[PDB]
C-alpha cells in the first residue's frame, strides 16, 4: 500500500531509492561545516533531497588540520548521485581534476534557489578543469542567476538556453572566461548531431537537453525502428516504445499502435477476444468459478467452448469432448 | 465498412453509476469483439470492458466488480458502478471485426466525457 509520511507519500513502491531529504552545509548535522568534506559525505547516502545549500570548497580536497577532516576521496562523490532536488544553490568551486565532467550530479533536477548564493546566485561553477558540465538531468533552476565562469577548458555551456530552464523573471546567466567558443569548435567539442538548437552538456548523444527526432531510453536516436528493426516499436511522446511480443513482426508497414498485445495489427500466434496470445486459456478462472476452455479453429482465432465440456475439447459443439 | 452510435455518459458524483451503450451498424463478421476504451488526462487509451459474441468478457483490473458489460446482438452496454475519481476519463466504443488471426479491423467511436466530481 501507498501513504503520506510527514509530507511525503513513501513505501517500498518506489522505483530506486525512497525519497529523503536531507540538511544543507551549513544546518543541523553539517552545523559549522564549510564545506562537504571527508567526515560529513557519509551523511549524505541515500539522499534524493537537500533543504538548503550546496558547498564544494577547495577546504574539501586538500583536507583541514585545524578541523582534523582529511582530504575528500574523488571517489566519494558519487554519494551525490541518488540527489535530484536542491532547495538552496549548488556552489562548487573544487572537483577532482581526475574527473572531467560533474557526473555526480547526473540525476539533479531541479534547483529551486530559495536561497541564493551572496545575494543572487543558485547555480554557480568556478575555476575547474571540467571540460563540460555534465548536468545531464537538470530541468528547472527556479528562482536564483547562474555563475560558470573561469573554467579554462568547459565548453558546452554557452549551446545551453537557459531561459528554458528558468522559473522567474529578472533571471541572469554570466557564462564567462570558459574555453573559447571557437577554440570549442576547432576540436570538435561540439553538440552532438542528434541534438535539437536547445543545447547539451557533453558530446554524447544521451547529453542533449532535447532530441531532433526521438528518443530510445535515456538515448537519443534518429529513427525509432516503425517499418524496420529488431525491437521494433512506436512512437508515445517523441520516445521509441517497444511492440509486445506477440504480435507479428509486419513487413514494409507499422506493427502495432500502442504497448498492449491488442492494439497490434495482426497476431503471431492465436486470438482470444481483443488481445493476440500464444496460448487459447486452459483453466483461467475468474469469479463464480468455473474453468473455461478455449479452442483454436482452423484460422488459429481461439473460441470458448460447450460450457459442460469442462476436461478441455479441441471441437466445437459435443464431439470434442 | 462499420460505424458505430454512442448513448449514454455524462457527470456523476462519487460511488454513484451510469450506464453507457453503444450499437454498430455495417459489415459485421460472426466473429467480432465489441465494447470500450477510456484514456483519462493525460495518460494512454487503455481497454475498460469488450465483450465477444461468444460471451467472454474483458476487463481493464482498475474497473473488475464494479464495471459490467453485456451484448444483445451488436449492442453492447455497460454498467459503471461506484464510480471513483480515477474513473473521469473519455470513453470510446470500439469493434473489432475478427475474420482470421492475420485479419481484423478496428473502428472507433467520437467518444463520451464521463466526469465525477463532488460538483
Ligand atoms: C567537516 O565536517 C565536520 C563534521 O560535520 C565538521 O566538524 C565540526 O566542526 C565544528 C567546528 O569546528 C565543531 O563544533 C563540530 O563539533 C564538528 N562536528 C564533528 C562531527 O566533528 C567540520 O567543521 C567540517 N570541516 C570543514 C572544513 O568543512
Ligand atoms: C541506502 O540504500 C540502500 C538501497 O540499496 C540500502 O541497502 C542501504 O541500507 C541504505 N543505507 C542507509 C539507509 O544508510
Amino acid at each position: 500500500y501507498e501513504m503520506e509520511e510527514d509530507g511525503v507519500r513513501k513505501c517500498k513502491k518506489c522505483e530506486g531509492p525512497c525519497r529523503k531529504v536531507c540538511n544543507g552545509i551549513g544546518i543541523g548535522e553539517f552545523k559549522d561545516s564549510l564545506s562537504i568534506n571527508a567526515t560529513n559525505i557519509k551523511h549524505f547516502k541515500n539522499c534524493t533531497s537537500i533543504s538548503g545549500d550546496l558547498h564544494i570548497l577547495p577546504v574539501a580536497f586538500r583536507g583541514d588540520s585545524f578541523t582534523h577532516t582529511p582530504p575528500l576521496d574523488p571517489q566519494e562523490l558519487d554519494i551525490l548521485k541518488t540527489v535530484k532536488e536542491i532547495t538552496g544553490f549548488l556552489l562548487i568551486q573544487a572537483w577532482p581534476e581526475n574527473r572531467t565532467d560533474l557526473h555526480a550530479f547526473e540525476n539533479l533536477e531541479i534547483i529551486r534557489g530559495r536561497t541564493k548564493q551572496h545575494g543572487q546566485f543558485s547555480l554557480a561553477v568556478v575555476s575547474l578543469n571540467i571540460t563540460s558540465l555534465g548536468l545531464r538531468s537538470l530541468k528547472e533552476i527556479s528562482d536564483g542567476d547562474v555563475i560558470i565562469s573561469g573554467n579554462k577548458n568547459l565548453c558546452y555551456a554557452n549551446t545551453i538556453n537557459w531561459k528554458k530552464l528558468f522559473g522567474t523573471s529578472g533571471q541572469k546567466t554570466k557564462i564567462i572566461s570558459n574555453r573559447g567558443e571557437n577554440s570549442c569548435k576547432a576540436t570538435g567539442q561540439v553538440c552532438h548531431a542528434l541534438c535539437s538548437p536547445e543545447g547539451c552538456w557533453g558530446p554524447e548523444p544521451r547529453d542533449c537537453v532535447s532530441c531532433r527526432n526521438v528518443s530510445r531510453g535515456r538515448e537519443c536516436v534518429d529513427k525509432c525502428n516503425l517499418l524496420e528493426g529488431e525491437p521494433r516499436e512506436f512512437v508515445e511522446n517523441s520516445e521509441c516504445i517497444q511492440c509486445h511480443p506477440e504480435c507479428l513482426p509486419q513487413a514494409m508497414n507499422i506493427t502495432c499502435t500502442g504497448r498492449g498485445p491488442d492494439n497490434c495489427i495482426q497476431c503471431a500466434h492465436y486470438i482470444d477476444g481483443p488481445h493476440c496470445v500464444k496460448t487459447c486459456p486452459a483453466g483461467v478462472m475468474g469469479e463464480n468459478n468455473t474453468l473455461v476452455w478455449k479452442y483454436a479453429d482452423a484460422g488459429h482465432v481461439c473460441h470458448l467452448c460447450h460450457p459442460n465440456c469442462t476436461y478441455g475439447c479441441t471441437g466445437p459443439g459435443l464431439e470434442g469432448c | 465498412e462499420v460505424q458505430l452510435v454512442e448513448s449514454g455518459g455524462g457527470l456523476v458524483q462519487p460511488g454513484g453509476s451510469l450506464r453507457l451503450s453503444c450499437t454498430a451498424s455495417g459489415m459485421i463478421f460472426s466473429f467480432n469483439v465489441m465494447g470500450w476504451y477510456r484514456q483519462a488526462p493525460g495518460n494512454q487509451r487503455e481497454l475498460a470492458a469488450t465483450i465477444t459474441t461468444d460471451g467472454s468478457t474483458n476487463y481493464a483490473d482498475s474497473v473488475k466488480g464494479r464495471f459490467t458489460i453485456s451484448r444483445d446482438k451488436n449492442t453492447v452496454y455497460l454498467q459503471m458502478n461506484s464510480l471513483k475519481p480515477e474513473d473521469t476519463a473519455v470513453y470510446y466504443c470500439h469493434l473489432k471485426n475478427i475474420r482470421d488471426y492475420r485479419n481484423y479491423s478496428n473502428y472507433w467511436g467520437q467518444g463520451t466525457q464521463v466526469t465525477v466530481s463532488s460538483a
